[PDB]
DNA sequence: ATCAATATCCACCTGCAGATTCTACCAAAAGTGTATTTGGAAACTGCTCCATCAAAAGGCATGTTCAGCTGAATTCAGCTGAACATGCCTTTTGATGGAGCAGTTTCCAAATACACTTTTGGTAGAATCTGCAGGTGGATATTGAT
DNA sequence: ATCAATATCCACCTGCAGATTCTACCAAAAGTGTATTTGGAAACTGCTCCATCAAAAGGCATGTTCAGCTGAATTCAGCTGAACATGCCTTTTGATGGAGCAGTTTCCAAATACACTTTTGGTAGAATCTGCAGGTGGATATTGAT
């Protein structure tokens, strides 16, 4: 009966909304769908990074993802990167060198 | 007997030092200055063992980031060597003078 | 204490950084430049830190510090 | 003393595109703290939105424009269609 | 349909420090966006103090901080002597 | 009779006002304290002075009597403090004069 | 009403270099004045994009200086003088 | 005589004159007409206050002049006078914009 | 580009422990079901304000010429910063405590939200008041050629 | 050094667009006396934080040697700035129609606000495991030198 399965997501609808509740000034209300909205928008995106990082992990010949990979997958990504400027800890740089400084 | 040409043993260590990801920072000297920063906005502090790793990983993430902006600078400037007045530029044009 | 934040690990920074060659100045300029990048975090944190009537910065207010300087870290609360 | 989390509900998610994949603590941080960012991006805009126009309500459409406003083109596509998609087959049922 | 504004006490404020001195309606126009711009960004750090510390309510304590934060210096200081003084003043009926 | 509570504040700003755009902004779901609209309005006061006495000083090394924009942009530009706090573009401030040293005839 | 084509280039070279005056430059090369053309273009396009999503938003057809105001706020180049 | 101004003499009279004054440096209609070609290339049928055009103009004219500032140091870091697409490039580089 | 030697890096495979993923019972949200409350959508429409048109005039943009001096190329040597092996201290680690103190309760006064009835203060105009934009003309530079 | 050529002032002048000031009610402020909470205030648990200690092993600080980078000096092709002729198109003044904001109403669909009944996610305990970090030994890379 949970409004996640009704909506067909992984993600807590009811805790979205719960959580929206804290965001509509005073009295200010939250429409029934914008937490099954939100909830979609957020399982969305935490898939395409799940994804892009996991790829990053299978092309590295281990089975868990560490912070490593998501930087990886991050910066690797055009769009990503734009919407993250957010810092991965742990996560360090994606290794780059530029022409001038290499010999002959 | 045997040496490396100037430049080389550079390239190596950013080569190693851009494949992994621990800190750069020893973990005490970097402590210890925190808390003596610290100090002087409120006495007698405490510290989560994850605030000072926090701090560590915003700070070696900033410079790192700044030492690449830098790096861009001398570059502009037909350098191969960073100097002072590459991070200065680097600071003015983000903003933070 | 700044002092304690020695040249090879600013090496090993600039090295992460891209940087093959390394001016004697850097030193110094790269610790004023890591001082008042603390300071201003730090500031932000203890004001979190008292504001919660804590004798404990947590890393919370860490993280809270770095979102307003615009510093935003993953990885502790947020 | 309970303390909520994504946790459960990134690492589904990762069961469902990498069954074979599992995910380390710090790496299972980062995505909390991704999640979290993104979710109070999102509220704000939303929240600015509703006021601007003299509205109290945070509907789904100032979940959507938000979404425009804050996500790359792409991922701002597919999210809108993710966020369409969920609401018709909640309205369905 | 009547659109506040801050210019009656702009203005004000204005004759106290410069007597002497008008201001210019593009120069008023600023001075408001500056207003509503600062007391955005004091209200958004206060709401989330309160959130971060559990608080339902923003008292004169949230806005100080608030103040703390936001303001540099010297600025700070003074604002949160005046902020402080009103205060006390305020509340000795 | 009824005293003004800016009056009970010793204040110029409007702090009823201002209680009330706290009320809206807002917490959420939550609610304002009596003070919190004094202290704001005392800020937002004090603040709006600091300009307008830098501003009003400009206006007179130009000899002129009105505060314009150019005005508002060179008390704000010239101040450590006021040019850190505000970031924001002016409308119709124009820059600060500066060239520097090596664009200049040798 | 008539199509609008190639009115970049409407920043003429003469404005660009003024431009570029108050921003305290004394030589110009060149290749600026196109450079800055497609400068311009992203700040426009990227301003203009969110202004009008704001505008769509309220259901309106006419874009209001506060459009333009929350774009520039949103794109992080706050604007005085407009928002009233 | 005739008589000239050695090249950067006028540049520099620019600089002083432009920096002083606060008027918009592009020329209104056009600046309108790029306005509505790059609004149209989003949503057919716009309409736009003339105040939202000058809004735009404002912002634009600010942003131009600040990253010319930018320009001009990278320019003078790279012991140069001309500033060349390589400064804005490196400029917005650093910025944060590209 | 080879002939050597010194070191670096790279794959394959290995074995345990620090981290996982997996399992198992109690509070605190999440769902149901009923009864108001209310926001803001649908519908007339008053009425700013936007697009368009017209037309005249000079402020500027455009284009060309011509040569000054700037960027870019080259060479060069002083000296800075890298590589390095040498010698030692400070960071790192890891069980112990002790204890400071964040977090959790369990509780009444101070403090906030209400909900109605008056009592102003601010706002949208009319209506007076004046800065100053913008046009002068000679005093004082400021430049650039002999 | 000069003067010659222009540009830059700086101050005086004055009616006009733009302020500052005078005037009428609606919205919003203040004063009431109900109502509800909330957060602070104490008194105590447990985590997790500081502080020694007592060391191996790192990792840093030191002085040598010199390779190679930076910067200084010098040339020059030609890009870009200054000036000039020419005339387009932006600017400025004004009016027109009508699109479209935006100010009002009336009032279903959707939201809040209870009060209950279940359900689930957070916790702190168990049962595997991934892969770090360490082995070869095998090519690679780099640097001196046919």
């Amino acid at each position: 009966v949970s409004r996640s399965q009704r909506a067909g997501l992984q993600f807590p609808v009811g805790r979205i909304h719960r959580h929206l509740k804290s965001r509509t000034t005073s009295h200010g209300r939250v429409g029934a769908t914008a937490a099954v909205y939100s909830a979609a928008i957020l399982e969305y995106l935490t898939a395409e990074v799940l994804e892009l990082a996991g790829n990053a992990s299978k092309d590295l010949k281990v089975k868990r993802i560490t912070p490593r990979h998501l930087q990886l997958a991050i910066r690797g990504d055009e769009e990503l990167d734009s919407l993250i400027k957010a810092t991965i800890a742990g996560g360090g740089v994606i290794p780059h060198i530029h022409k001038s400084l290499i010999g002959k | 007997p045997h040496r490396y040409r100037p430049g080389t043993v550079a390239l190596r260590e950013i080569r190693r030092y851009q494949k992994s990801t621990e800190l750069l920072i020893r973990k005490l000297p970097f402590q210890r200055l925190v808390r003596e920063i610290a100090q002087d906005f409120k006495t007698d502090l405490r510290f989560q063992s994850s605030a000072v790793m926090a701090l560590q990983e915003a700070c070696e993430a900033y410079l790192v980031g700044l030492f690449e902006d830098t790096n861009l600078c001398a570059i502009h400037a037909k350098r191969v060597t960073i100097m002072p007045k590459d991070i200065q530029l680097a600071r003015r044009i983000r903003g933070e003078r | 204490n700044i002092q304690g934040i020695t040249k090879p690990a600013i090496r090993r920074l600039a090295r992460r950084g891209g940087v093959k060659r390394i001016s004697g100045l850097i030193y110094e300029e790269t610790r004023g430049v890591l001082k008042v990048f603390l300071e201003n975090v730090i500031r932000d944190a203890v004001t979190y830190t008292e504001h919660a009537k804590r004798k404990t910065v947590t890393a919370m207010d860490v993280v809270y510090a770095l979102k307003r300087q615009g510093r935003t870290l993953y990885g502790f609360g947020g | 003393s309970r303390k909520e989390s994504y946790s459960i509900y990134v690492y589904k998610v990762l069961k469902q595109v990498h069954p074979d994949t599992g995910i380390s603590s710090k790496a299972m941080g980062i995505m909390n703290s991704f999640v979290n960012d993104i979710f109070e991006r999102i509220a704000g805009e939303a929240s600015r939105l509703a006021h601007y126009n003299k509205r109290s309500t945070i509907t789904s459409r100032e979940i959507q424009t938000a979404v425009r406003l804050l996500l790359p083109g792409e991922l701002a596509k597919h999210a809108v269609s993710e966020g369409t998609k969920a609401v018709t087959k909640y309205t369905s049922a």
